[PDB]
Parts: C-alpha cells; structure tokens; sequence
C-alpha cells in the first residue's frame, strides 16, 4: 500500500512542480504593473476588494 | 419637404443665428473677449445654445471653449 | 553566481532596485515584500536553484543576508 | 451658477465611475488568478510535506 501510495505522492509531485512554475512566471509579470500603480492609484480605488 | 429650413440646417442653430444677441455677441467674440457670469445676456445666450455655436465657428477652424471657471472663448486651430 | 543570482530573483520578484538589495536588507521592511509577496519570493528562490526547502526553515528565512545563508 | 455648476459635476462623476468599472474590474480578475494558482500549489505544497 505504501508504495502505492508513494505513486501518487510522485503524480502530486509532478502537478505541484508545474503550478510551481506557472504561479512565478505571473508573480513576474505583474510585478511592473506594481511598480507603475505606485502613484497612489491602488491603495482603495483600483483595490475595491468588494 | 422642399424649401423647408432642416434640408440646410438645424433649426435651432438657425433659431439662434436669428436672435438679436448674435451680432454683438459675434462681433466680440472674433476680437478676442471673453464672456463670464456677471453679462447674463450674453452668458445665458451662449449657455443656451452652446452646442450650435460650437459646431457653426468649427467651419472656422476654430473651437469655442468653455473653461472650468464658466467663461467662454475662442481658440484658434493651426489651419 | 549564487550571491548574485539571489538578487536577479530578488529584485524581479519584488520588484526593488538592485541598489537596495544589500545583504542585510530585510525583505518586509526594507523591500515592502509582505505574506504573499514573500511566499512568491520564496518560490522564486526554490525555482531558480531546483531545489526545496522545509516549511519552518523556510520561514526562518527573513532577508538578504539569510536567503543567501540558506541558499549557500 | 446652479446650471454651470451642476454639469460639471455630472461629466466628472460619470467620467470617474465608468473608467473605475472600467479598470478595476479586470484588475481583480488578473488578482484573483494569482491568489487561486498560488492558494493551489499551497495546498499540494502542504499534501506533498505530510
């Protein structure tokens, strides 16, 4: 059972490797939006968390 | 129909190139003056029919402006 | 090289001057980086390395100077 | 003076309002796609560990 189960740790572990990859290649890109919205353009009127 | 003044032009337009106010108001206008709150005639002509008088002095090349303050005038274009 | 490369994955991650990225610049405070922003970071850095890190020692890590202690 | 002033603040309130549904709206989705990707590689991280 256990080696198994260390099957579909190693599916899991594939998964987990490519949203690893997928969610730094968004932080990136949405890091120069960051820099551009510095002009007090986020802090309530761009971020309506509702 | 025919011989009727929308074949040529909007009616109010023409209804206020007829108003007494125009020529005064024309005259001035071209020399470079500008209109604010306290000549109400003048004022409340141009707010009025705001839209006509801006669309007629276009054929000029020329933009009739309203700043933020109330006060009409006239800009002219390159051309 | 390492000591480099942590800034390459620094600055592009939280999007701070190389300038200000010293070895003792704390990512929260100096760098503005908060909860998501340092797990990001965190990420970046287990990414650019192919390697992994524990959760608690993980979060040990709180700056510039820490990041590269655990990375070399 | 109503008459000038009450139009002004009607082009200025549409302005603001249209360009902040405008705006903001896709702001947040790009946002969320973020935080749902990160929350999910978070979750097989955890799984992954255990």
């Amino acid at each position: 059972e256990m080696e198994n189960v260390q099957k579909k740790l190693r599916k899991l572990e594939r998964d987990y490797y490519q949203i690893r990859e997928q969610v730094v290649s968004a932080k990136a890109g949405w890091c120069a939006v960051m820099r551009m919205v510095k002009d007090n353009g986020v802090e309530r009127r761009l971020h309506r968390r509702e | 129909s025919s011989t009727h003044i929308e074949q040529f032009m909007p009616v109010k337009l023409a209804q206020a190139l007829a108003n007494s106010l125009f020529p005064e108001l024309d005259s001035q206008l071209r020399a470079g003056r500008h209109i604010g709150i306290d000549d109400l005639d003048n004022h409340a002509f141009l707010m009025d029919f705001q839209e006509q008088l801006e669309e007629f002095y276009a054929r000029y090349n020329v933009e009739l402006i309203r700043a933020p303050e109330g006060f009409f005038y006239l800009r002219p274009r390159s051309t | 090289t390492i000591e480099e490369r942590v800034k390459k994955i620094i600055g592009e991650q939280l999007g701070v001057k190389q300038e200000e990225v010293t070895n003792n610049a704390s990512f929260v405070e100096d760098l503005g980086a908060d909860s998501l922003d340092t797990v990001e970071l965190v990420m970046a850095l287990e990414e650019e390395f192919d390697t992994e890190i524990p959760d608690e020692e993980a979060e040990k890590i709180t700056t510039v100077q820490a990041a590269i202690d655990y990375i070399n | 003076a109503i008459r000038v002033t009450q139009s002004d603040r009607d082009l200025f309130k549409h302005l603001i309002t249209e360009a902040t549904s405008y705006v903001s709206a896709d702001y947040m989705r790009h946002a969320n796609e973020r935080r749902t990707h990160l929350d999910e590689a978070l979750a097989l991280r955890g799984e992954l560990f255990g």
